[PDB]
């Protein structure tokens, strides 16, 4: 019924896969004392 | 009617009414140059190449005529200071002439193709309609283009059948006009190289030649005929001011940072000079060299020559000026009259003391003075209340070596620090402020006017190629889209490729 | 001699004479105080 | 105060020049057969 | 599989309150740690 | 002083007054359609 | 709302000296930059009319 | 005419949820690694070694602090690519040498060259005139004179503005100190067109939504228009007879009163472009002659224009030592210009 | 003679066409694959 | 370096494990295709 | 319209207005000289840039005395 | 000279919007 | 609609998040790792809160050289002891 | 005098100001937020050194 990857999918993800690795990055920044 | 934004389209289809027009621009043109070179004769000051030199005067197309080797006036003088020259025709006065009459000409024949715009070599032969073959003109163009390149190269540039080119030291002490050889190596695609700008003109006058006779021998490929609308003349519009913007944008950069073609003898230093104290690490260099060889002080100070000094100031660093502090450099310092000489300072334990010089960003600037290792030892305070390091405390002095000031030591507090405050600018000059009415306050030589005008202009010009470039490719649909447009064309899914009918 | 078929007649109806002496105007006091420094 | 002398025929001239070119305009389009 | 299962309404409670949580993380590392100024 | 003091008090006040009573004269039947507002 | 709550010396947010290393020292950030130059504004403006050390309004 | 050439051709320009085109292939990588390179760097790169500034959330920044700094003075001009001879394909000192502002400035202005040509492609296979592209040209001239041919005129990529918050914010305080920025004229038709904008926006949008015609029962009025429609949706004449009787003049003509919302904007931006250009070169308007050889002359001549230079002395003195590093300014204290008291 | 920057010239100018060139081999032969369909 | 190791380890475990979940349909979706 | 001598001498340079080579004729080489360029403004710039260093060529005033 | 010049060219400004507002070419339903 | 599967299908399916209850943690913890573990210090050449200065030093380590600028770094980074 | 130490700021065209530096200068900080109407001044002289004008406006 539908394609799954897709021109779509593929900057869709290029997005998103790097904003969660960023943020969980920058989550654990947090915990950072001098 | 036509809006008065448009009032020129009526040229478009109408060669010889724009070959007028085109013949009229070139007239207002040449004679600017002439006008131009006129007033700049009847205001310059051949006195003095070392302080009062062309680039402090305000002067614009001087430095152009200078370039490629017009050096003398009809008078008898020449910019290098020579005295009893003839320069022949081609003086300064002679290219404005030349100038002027090729302007008369121009207008004549502007007014001829206006009157008779309809003849038959304007006609397509199959249709009877007025068209321009434009491919083949540019083979044409470019061929004339090539020839006359390749011939600026081989015969003015080499002094082969002409003078050569504007060529110095690397300190822009010695500048003439001298024939130069084409640098065929690696070194020839150095900006600093005029062996360079002649092999440029060589082979990419030969160049220009063989693409020209491409051009006029063979035919557009129909998909580019098609692509590039290669029989409406706004397509060659469009092109034509980009090719433009980038030559201006290229210009503007040469002009700011130095190369062969824009000497510094012509159009002034660049502020990269004052930022790396180019000048002032030569002039240290020759002044330890000497010392090196058994001068004193005072002789190898006074070795110095005043126009190296006079770089070494940064009253001359074209980034200095105002976008409304209008006219020539001596309208702001004054006109340049001697080399006051080098000033040490002192503090009264005898250690030599170094003011901070201001950079080109700071209107105004601190006075500070450190020791060797750059430690501060003096300075002019703002509060006096907790002041440490006033002359007055420190016992600064100052001594002058070279210049009209040598062998003078003055310890006076005032006297101390007014030439303190001058040092900040560089090597200390006298001017003459009462001639012009002069300000006080810094102007910009023409290398930054030129800059200027030229970044400006390029950056619009971009605008017109957009613009131009739109209206070319979009000429069917500018009085606006299809009535009938419908909406399957813009909706999403209907055609498999967008705006394409046969995709259903 | 034969008349040129090219030309065209040209206008600049009230409105746009309005907003061009509007501009230049403003302009002009804009301008002004830079031109006498 | 010592303002520049060619301000005052700078500033007329860049009214008046533009200024007379759209009057021009205007009233040769007023003119027109209606 | 196929759409529809977790009805939308959940999914966007659940994401907006992921965001809450993350955002409100880094508002309490302006307080703590570096960047805290202690 | 005090002459022009009375006399911009008695301007401000005829032109308060006009405001107020002008308001007050029926205002919401001084409209295009439905103006029984009563 | 900016203007107006400033108005009553509810301020832009203060970043100064927001970042310190292990020792204790000053990193200094952009924020520290703009620091310096609304320190350079505070003591050239009305230059004859503070006698006192805090400018309260 | 079938070939490969034609066959990519249709490829590009399918009817996808996000449109590709032969402009993608300039503008996707590009735009990509430009908002990827800022991303990067605002998390995790330093500005040490060329600001002496902590820059990224992981040395303790926070959203408005964060930056990918410009490259030290000494760096100069350079394109500073990896595998130039500064980094020498080292990409940790690539970053600690400020190599991500070079390739955030250049991979931008390759994808805005890349979205102009998007917007005229998509405008051509659409049948509609290029007046979006056209109106971009704005962005491309503030763009172009402010990240690149304003440092190109300075010393180095240093005096360039750094990309993030309190960088930003920190250029325009340096433009005022040092250049009298809002005193320059090209600066001010930019304001002008800004703000001129702004209310255009506005004032349009507020118009046509208080002339609606009834065209349903709803007291929520969205949903009585229909994008076929052929009728316009609001009274242009009734809009007229309010401004005309509320500020005297008022449109008549709608297709001039879009275009005109387009040419206020546009031509603003590229006046300030213009200014720009010449601060590049120092050109500034930084003064007026005769007001200066008056207040010379005369210690009790006072106005708001000799007012601001004490502040613009201000911030150079104060803010210089630490902004400018690779000059090594020491100002000791008594040299600091400071009025009573402060 | 080869300066360490020429080198690093002719790696940048390798670098950009293996990149160009993987780039359109990819699109082409997904365009190849992919054809629209007309008529 | 054992922290690549360590930091890329989720990623390509994630990766392994939604190919799984999409493999038969990919395959499909590929075979469709062509 | 109005012939005259130098116009019936120029007349075959402004005859054959839309005449084309079919298809993409010599599109091929003409973007082998385009990329060709390209790479010459590369070397250019990046030698004025100081990115590109070559032996003999200092980029400076002091190039040559 | 220079107070009589923006004097004039803000009285000129004046002086065209009177005219711009009651002098308008009057729009006109077609 | 130009095709592909809406979005709001595939957010509201089982099978995506069978998926992304996966993918999401797993690139969350894998981002937090790079932090945690020390690595992007040494990937970026960013520096530790013990490592802006050594022990008595007061002074930037400002790059001064455009062309031994790495080898001026790798000084910087030696006298951290 | 804006700053209420007398310290006269000029903003009229005829007292030395173009258009740019030209301004109609806020009442003076010894008046703060009292109203400062025509009649309240002894005369106009005072009236315009203390920025009368400015309130009105
Ligand atoms: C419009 C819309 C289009 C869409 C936008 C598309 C964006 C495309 C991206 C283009 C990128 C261009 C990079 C330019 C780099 C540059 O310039 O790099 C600068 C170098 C020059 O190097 C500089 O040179 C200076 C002076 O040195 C000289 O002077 C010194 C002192 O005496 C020494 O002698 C020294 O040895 C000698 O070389 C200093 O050394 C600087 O540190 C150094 O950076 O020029 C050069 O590479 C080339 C210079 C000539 C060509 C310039 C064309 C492009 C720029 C046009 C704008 C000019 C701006 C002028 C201001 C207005
Ligand atoms: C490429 C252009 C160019 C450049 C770089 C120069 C450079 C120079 N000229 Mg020359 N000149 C030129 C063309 C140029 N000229 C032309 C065309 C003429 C005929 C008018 C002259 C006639 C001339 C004379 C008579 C003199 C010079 C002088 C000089 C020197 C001083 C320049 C100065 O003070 O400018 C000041 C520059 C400005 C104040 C900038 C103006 C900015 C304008 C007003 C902005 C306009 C904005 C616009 C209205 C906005 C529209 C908005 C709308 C679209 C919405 C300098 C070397 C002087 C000299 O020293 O001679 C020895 C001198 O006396 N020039
Ligand atoms: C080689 C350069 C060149 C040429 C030959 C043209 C030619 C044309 N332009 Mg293009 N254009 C160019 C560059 C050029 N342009 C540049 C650089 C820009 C950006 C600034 C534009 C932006 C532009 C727009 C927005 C439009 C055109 C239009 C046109 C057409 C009608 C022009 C007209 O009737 O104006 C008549 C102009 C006047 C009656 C008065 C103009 C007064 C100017 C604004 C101030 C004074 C100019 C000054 C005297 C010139 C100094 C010279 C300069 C080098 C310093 C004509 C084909 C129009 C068009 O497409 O019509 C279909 C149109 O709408 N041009
Ligand atoms: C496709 C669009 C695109 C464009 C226009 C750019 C443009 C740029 N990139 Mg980016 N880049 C891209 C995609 C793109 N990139 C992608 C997809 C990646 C991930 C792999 C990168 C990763 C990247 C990095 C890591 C860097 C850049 C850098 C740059 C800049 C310098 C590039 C250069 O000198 O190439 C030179 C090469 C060419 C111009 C190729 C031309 C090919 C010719 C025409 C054909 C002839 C080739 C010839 C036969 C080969 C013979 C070789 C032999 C002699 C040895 C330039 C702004 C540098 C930078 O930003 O520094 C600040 C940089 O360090 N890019
Ligand atoms: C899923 C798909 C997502 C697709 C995203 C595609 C790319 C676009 C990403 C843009 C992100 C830009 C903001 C990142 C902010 C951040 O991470 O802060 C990260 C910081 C981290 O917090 C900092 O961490 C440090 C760790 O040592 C210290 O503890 C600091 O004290 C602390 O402040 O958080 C904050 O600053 C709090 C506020 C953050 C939110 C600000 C948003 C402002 C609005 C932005 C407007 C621009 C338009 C964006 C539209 C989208
Ligand atoms: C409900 C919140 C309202 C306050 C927000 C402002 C939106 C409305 C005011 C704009 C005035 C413009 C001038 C008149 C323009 C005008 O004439 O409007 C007309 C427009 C349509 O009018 P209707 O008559 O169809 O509907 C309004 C009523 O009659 C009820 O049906 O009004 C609305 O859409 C109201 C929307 C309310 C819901 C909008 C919520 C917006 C909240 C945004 C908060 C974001 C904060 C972010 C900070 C980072
Ligand atoms: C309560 C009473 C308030 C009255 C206050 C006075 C209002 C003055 C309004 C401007 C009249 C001049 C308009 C001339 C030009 C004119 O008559 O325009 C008339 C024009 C009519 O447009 P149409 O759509 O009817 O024109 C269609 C075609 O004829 C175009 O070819 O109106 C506009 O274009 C609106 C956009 C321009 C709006 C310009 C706003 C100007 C604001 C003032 C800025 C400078 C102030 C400087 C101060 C020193
Ligand atoms: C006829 C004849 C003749 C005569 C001729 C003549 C006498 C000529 C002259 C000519 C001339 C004598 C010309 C002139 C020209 C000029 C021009 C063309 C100029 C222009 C200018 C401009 C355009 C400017 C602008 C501006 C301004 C004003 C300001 C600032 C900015 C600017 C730069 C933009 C003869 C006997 C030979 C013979 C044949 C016949
Ligand atoms: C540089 C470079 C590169 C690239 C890289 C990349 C491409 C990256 C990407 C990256 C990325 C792509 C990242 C991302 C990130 C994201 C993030 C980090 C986000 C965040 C967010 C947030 C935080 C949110 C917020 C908010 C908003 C915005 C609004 C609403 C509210 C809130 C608050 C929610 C390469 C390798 C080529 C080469 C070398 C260099
Ligand atoms: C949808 C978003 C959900 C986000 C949920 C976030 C997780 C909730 C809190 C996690 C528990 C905190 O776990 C935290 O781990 C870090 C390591 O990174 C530890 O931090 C440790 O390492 C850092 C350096 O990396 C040191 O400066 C610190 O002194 C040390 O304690 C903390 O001591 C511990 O408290
Ligand atoms: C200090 C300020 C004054 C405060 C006064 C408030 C106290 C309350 C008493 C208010 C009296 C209002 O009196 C009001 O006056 C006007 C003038 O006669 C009346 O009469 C008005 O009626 C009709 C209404 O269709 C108008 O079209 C008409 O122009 C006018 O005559 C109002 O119908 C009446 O309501
Ligand atoms: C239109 C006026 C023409 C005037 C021509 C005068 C020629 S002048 C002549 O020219 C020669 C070439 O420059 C010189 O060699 C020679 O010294 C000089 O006297
Ligand atoms: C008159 C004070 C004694 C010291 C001399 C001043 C430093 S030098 C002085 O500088 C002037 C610019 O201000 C020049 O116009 C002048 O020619 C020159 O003598
Ligand atoms: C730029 C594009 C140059 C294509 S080149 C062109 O390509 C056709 C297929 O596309 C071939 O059939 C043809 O023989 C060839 O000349
Ligand atoms: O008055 Mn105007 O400005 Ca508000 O703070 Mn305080 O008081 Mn004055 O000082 Mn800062
Ligand atoms: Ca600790
Ligand atoms: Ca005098
Ligand atoms: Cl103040
Ligand atoms: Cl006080
Ligand atoms: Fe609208
Ligand atoms: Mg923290």
């Amino acid at each position: 019924s539908y394609p799954i990857f897709t021109v779509r999918w593929v900057a869709v993800h290029t997005l998103a896969v790097p904003t969660i690795f960023f943020l969980g990055a920058i989550a654990a920044m947090q915990f950072i004392q001098r | 009617g036509l809006p008065w934004y448009r009032v020129h389209t009526v040229l478009i289809n109408d060669p010889g009414r724009l070959i007028a027009a085109h013949l009229m621009h070139t007239a207002l043109v040449a004679g600017w140059a002439g006008s131009m070179a006129l007033y700049e004769l009847a205001t310059f000051d051949p006195s003095d190449p070392v302080l009062n030199p062309m680039w402090r005067q305000g002067m614009f197309v001087l430095p152009f005529m200078a370039r490629l080797g017009v050096t003398g006036s009809w008078s008898g003088w020449s910019i290098t200071g020579e005295t009893g020259i003839d320069p022949g025709f081609w003086s300064f006065e002679g290219v404005a002439l030349a100038h002027i009459v090729l302007s008369g000409l121009l207008f004549l024949a502007a007014c001829w193709h206006w009157v008779y715009w309809d003849l038959e070599l304007f006609r397509d032969p199959r249709t009877g309609e007025p068209a321009l073959d434009l491919p083949k003109m540019f083979g044409i163009h470019l061929f004339l283009a090539g020839l006359l390149c390749f011939g600026f190269g081989a015969f003015h540039l080499t002094g082969l059948f002409g003078p050569g080119m504007w060529v110095s030291d690397p300190y822009g002490l010695t500048g003439s006009v001298q024939p130069v050889a084409p640098e065929w190596g690696p070194d020839g695609f150095n900006p600093y190289n005029p062996g360079g700008v002649v092999a440029h003109h060589i082979a990419a006058g030969i160049v220009g030649i063989i693409a020209g006779l491409f051009h006029i021998l063979v035919r557009p490929p129909q998909r580019l005929y098609k692509a590039l609308r290669m029989g409406n003349i706004e397509t060659v519009l469009s092109s034509s001011i980009a090719a433009v913007f980038f030559a201006a944008f290229v210009v503007a950069g040469t002009m700011w940072y130095g190369s062969a073609t824009t000497p510094i003898e012509l159009f002034g230093p660049t502020r990269y000079q004052w930022d790396s104290s180019y000048f002032q690490q030569e002039i240290n260099r020759r002044v330890q060299a000497s010392l090196a060889s058994g001068a004193t002080l005072e002789e190898a100070w006074s070795a110095i020559p005043e126009k190296l000094a006079f770089y070494d100031y940064i009253g001359n660093n074209p980034a200095k000026g105002g976008l409304f502090r209008t006219g020539p450099m001596n309208k702001g310092d004054g006109i340049a009259q001697a080399w006051k000489g080098h000033a040490v300072f002192r503090n009264k334990e005898g250690e030599e003391l170094f003011v901070r010089r201001m950079p080109a960003f700071f209107e105004s600037f601190p006075v500070i003075l450190t020791d060797k290792n750059g430690v501060v030892k003096a300075d002019i305070p703002f509060r006096r209340a907790e002041s440490k390091y006033s002359f007055e405390q420190q016992g600064v002095t100052v001594s002058f070596y070279g210049g009209e000031l040598n062998g003078q030591t003055f310890t006076d507090p005032p006297t101390v620090k007014s030439y303190a405050r001058k040092a900040i600018f560089g090597e200390i000059f006298e001017f003459d402020t009462e001639t012009l009415n002069s300000d006080g306050i810094f102007r910009t030589s023409p290398r930054g006017w030129f800059t200027f005008a030229h970044a400006v202009f390029a950056l619009l010009f971009f605008f017109g190629h957009i613009w131009h470039g739109a209206r070319t490719l979009f000429r069917d649909v500018f009085s606006g889209i299809d009535p009938e447009l419908s909406p399957e064309q813009v909706e999403w899914g209907f055609y498999q490729k967008v705006g394409d009918v046969t995709t259903r | 001699m034969e008349p040129n078929p090219n030309r065209q007649p040209v206008e600049l109806n009230r409105t746009s004479l309005y907003l061009g002496l509007l501009l230049i105007l403003v302009l002009a006091l804009l301008f002004s105080s830079y031109f006498f420094n | 105060m010592e303002v520049n002398q060619l301000g005052l025929i700078a500033t007329a001239l860049f009214v008046l020049v533009p200024s007379v070119f759209l009057i021009i305009l205007y009233v040769q389009t007023e003119s027109q057969q209606k | 599989s196929e759409g529809g299962r977790i009805p939308l309404w959940i999914v966007a409670t659940v994401a907006g309150m992921g965001v809450i949580v993350i955002v409100g993380l880094f508002f309490y590392g302006a307080y703590a740690g570096l960047g805290s100024s202690l | 002083m005090e002459t022009l003091k009375i006399t911009v008090y008695i301007v401000v006040t005829f032109f308060v007054l006009l405001f107020v009573f002008g308001f007050l004269s029926g205002d919401p039947a001084r409209n295009p359609k439905r103006k029984d507002l009563e | 709302l900016g203007i107006s709550t400033m108005a009553f010396n509810l301020n832009g947010f203060n970043f100064n000296h927001s970042v310190i290393d292990a020792k204790g020292n000053v990193i200094n950030t952009w924020a520290d930059i703009i620091n310096r130059a609304n320190l350079g504004m505070e003591v050239m403006h009305e230059r004859n009319a503070h006698n006192f050390p805090l400018d309260l309004a | 005419e079938r070939g490969w050439f034609d066959i990519l051709d249709d490829w590009l320009k399918r009817d996808r949820f996000v449109f590709v085109g032969w402009s993608g292939i300039l503008l996707f990588p590009c735009a990509y690694l430009a908002l990827g390179g800022w991303l990067t760097g605002t998390t995790f790169v330093t500005s040490w070694y060329t600001h002496g500034l902590a820059s990224s959330y992981l040395e303790g920044c926070n959203f408005l602090t964060v930056a990918v700094s410009t490259p030290a003075n000494s760096m100069g001009h350079s394109l500073l690519l990896l595998w130039g001879p500064e980094a020498q394909g080292d990409f940790t000192r690539w970053c600690q040498l400020g190599g991500l502002w070079t390739f955030i400035a250049l991979h931008g202005a390759f994808g805005l060259i890349g979205f102009m040509l998007r917007q005229f492609e998509i405008a051509r296979l659409v049948g509609v005139r290029p007046y979006n592209a056209i109106a971009f040209s704005a962005p491309i001239a503030v763009f172009v004179s402010v990240f690149l041919i304003y440092p190109l005129g300075q010393s180095s990529w240093f005096f360039a503005p750094s990309f993030g918050v309190a960088a930003i914010f920190r250029f325009l305080l340096f433009f005022q100190g040092f250049h009298n920025w809002t005193l320059n004229p090209f600066h001010m038709m930019g304001v002008a067109g800004v703000l001129g904008g702004a209310l255009l926006c506005a004032i349009h949008g507020a118009t046509v939504e208080n002339t609606l015609f009834q065209d349903g029962e709803g007291a929520s009025t969205f949903r009585a228009f229909n994008p076929t429609q052929a009728e316009e949706t609001y009274s242009m004449v009734t809009a007229n007879r309010f401004w005309s009787q509320i500020f005297g003049i008022a449109f008549s003509n709608k297709r001039w009163l879009h275009f005109f919302m387009l040419f206020v904007p546009v031509t603003g931006l590229w006046m300030s472009a213009i200014g720009v250009v010449g601060l590049a070169l120092n050109l500034r308007s930084y003064d007026f002659i005769s007001q200066e050889i008056r207040a010379a002359e005369d210690p009790e001549f006072e106005t708001f224009y000799t007012k601001n230079l004490l502040l613009n002395e201000g911030i150079r003195a104060w803010m210089a030592p630490q902004d400018q590093p690779h000059e090594n300014f020491v100002f000791p204290e008594e040299v600091l210009p400071r009025g009573n008291a402060l | 003679t080869i300066t360490p920057s020429l080198k690093g010239f002719f790696i940048g100018l390798l670098s950009g066409a293996v990149v160009l060139g993987l780039t359109f081999a990819v699109l082409i032969a997904i365009s190849q694959i992919d054809k629209v369909q007309r008529s | 370096d054992w922290r690549v190791l360590v930091v890329l380890l989720p990623v390509l475990l994630a990766a392994g494990w939604a190919v799984r979940n999409i493999l038969p349909y990919a395959v499909k979706q590929v075979q469709k295709l062509l | 319209a109005r012939r005259t001598w130098l116009g019936d001498i120029l007349r075959p340079l402004n005859s054959e207005y839309g005449k084309v080579a079919p298809g993409w004729g010599t599109t091929p080489l003409m973007a082998v000289f385009m990329g060709l360029f390209l790479v010459f403004l590369l070397i250019i710039l990046e030698i004025y840039n100081s990115t590109l260093i070559l032996d003999g060529v200092n980029v400076s005033w002091k190039a040559l005395g | 000279m220079e107070t009589i010049t923006y004097v004039f060219i803000f009285a000129c400004i004046i002086a065209l919007f009177f005219f711009a507002i009651f002098f308008r070419e009057p729009p006109r339903i077609t | 609609t130009t095709g592909e599967r809406p979005f709001s299908d595939i957010i509201t399916s089982v099978r995506y998040w069978v998926i992304h209850s996966i993918t999401i943690p797993a690139l969350f913890i894998a981002g937090w790792l790079f932090v945690s573990t020390g690595l992007a210090y040494d990937v970026f050449g960013t520096p530790r809160p013990d490592s802006y200065y050594a022990q008595e030093q007061r002074s930037i380590p400002l790059v001064t050289d455009r062309f031994e600028a790495k080898q001026q770094v790798e000084t910087f980074l030696e006298q951290l002891k | 005098d804006i700053d209420g130490i007398r310290e006269p700021v000029s903003g009229s065209l005829l007292y030395g100001n173009n258009i740019i530096t030209g301004a109609v200068v806020p009442s003076s900080n010894a008046i703060g937020l009292h109203f400062y109407p025509i009649w309240e001044a002894a005369s106009l002289d005072e009236w315009l050194y203390n920025g009368g004008p400015y309130q009105l406006i």
